[PDB]
């Protein structure tokens, strides 16, 4: 089988580790435990082809930040994540995590991914980010950000329903075997 | 798995007071260490206040708002209160409150499984 090497960056608390961990374990993570590194691996058959593919975990943190080019090299595709529950993570794309990835992994394609897409239908969400003058991301600007960034692709998932999830690890990985 | 609502916010003139009050919901072990979180457009979220297992005067507060809001304890009701005094301007701001951990301090967004209600306080010239 081919190897592949995904590696998923975006801010803290967005959902990466429970995205790759209902996909590569088919189990949604019950506390939060921000990551360090780890990385995981999973079996993909796509479009007819075989691929084990290595999924590198990061932490979002800025006090990890200098841990994270320690995940970057010989990647094949990076999961750029954001969270809809939190209109900063998608201003970060743009501002942190397409200038790192595009100086640590050129020409490594990028899927733009707006986690937790189950929370815009959440009241509470709704309730406390309204209260605060804000909402949850629309699938609109995400769009938009995915064609400034000349993403790969622009994806949208839960982790927690698990819509969308597989779609994510099958577009990454025909990014990565292209 | 316990969960701090925060109550009792308005709008208000400058000088003006507000008592808030935060409540405790759901089951789990006991919040010992609490505080008082706030956050305005713009402005990164700011620590306010906290209490903690000590009672009396002496508590946890950032200078912006010494010696004008004292936070302390129901002694009954298992609510902690945020005496909001000579209110200003930059007080503006929803107001939530929260256990004192390593997650509620770390810098990042806030998580609405963790956090509960919060209350906005507005002051102004009006
Ligand atoms: N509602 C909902 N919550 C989610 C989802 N994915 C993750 N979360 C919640 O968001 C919090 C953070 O999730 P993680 O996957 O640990 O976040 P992360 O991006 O790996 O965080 P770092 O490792 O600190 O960079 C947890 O409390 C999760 O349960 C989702 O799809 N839906
Ligand atoms: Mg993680
Ligand atoms: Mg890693």
């Amino acid at each position: 089988a081919i190897r592949k090497k995904l590696v998923v960056v975006g801010d803290g608390a967005c959902g990466k580790t429970c995205l790759l961990i209902v996909f590569s374990k088919d189990e949604f993570p019950e506390v939060y435990v921000p990551t360090v590194f780890e990385n995981y691996v999973a079996d993909i058959e796509v479009d007819g082809k075989q691929v084990e593919l290595a999924l590198w975990d990061t932490a979002g943190l800025e006090d990890y930040d200098r841990l994270r080019p320690l995940s970057y090299p010989d990647t094949d595709v990076i999961l750029m994540c954001f969270s809809v529950d939190s209109p900063d993570s998608l201003e970060n794309i743009p501002e942190k995590w397409v200038p790192e990835v595009k100086h640590f992994c050129p020409n490594v394609p990028i899927i733009l991914v707006a986690n937790k897409k189950d929370l815009r239908s959440d009241e509470h969400v709704r309730t406390e980010l309204a209260r605060m003058k804000q909402e949850p991301v629309r699938t609109d600007d995400g769009r938009a950000m995915a064609v400034r960034i000349q993403a790969y692709d622009y994806l949208e998932c839960s982790a927690k329903t698990k819509e969308g999830v597989r779609e994510v690890f099958e577009t990454a990985t025909r990014a990565a075997l292209q | 798995a316990v969960q701090l609502q925060a109550s009792g916010g308005g709008f208000v003139q400058p000088g003006g007071s507000l008592r808030l009050s935060c409540a405790a919901s759901g089951y789990g072990s006991t919040i010992e260490t609490m505080g008082w979180f706030r956050q305005a457009p713009g402005k990164e979220r700011e620590f306010v206040s906290a209490i903690s297992r000590a009672p009396g005067p002496s508590q946890y507060y950032a200078d912006s708002v010494k010696g004008r809001f004292t936070i302390s304890r129901d002694n009954s009701k298992n609510t902690v209160y945020l005496q909001m005094n000579s209110l200003r301007a930059e007080d503006t701001a929803t107001y939530y409150c929260a256990p004192i951990n390593n997650r509620t301090m770390q810098d990042s967004m806030f998580l609405w499984n963790y956090w509960g209600q919060g209350t906005q306080v507005t002051v102004s010239s009006a």
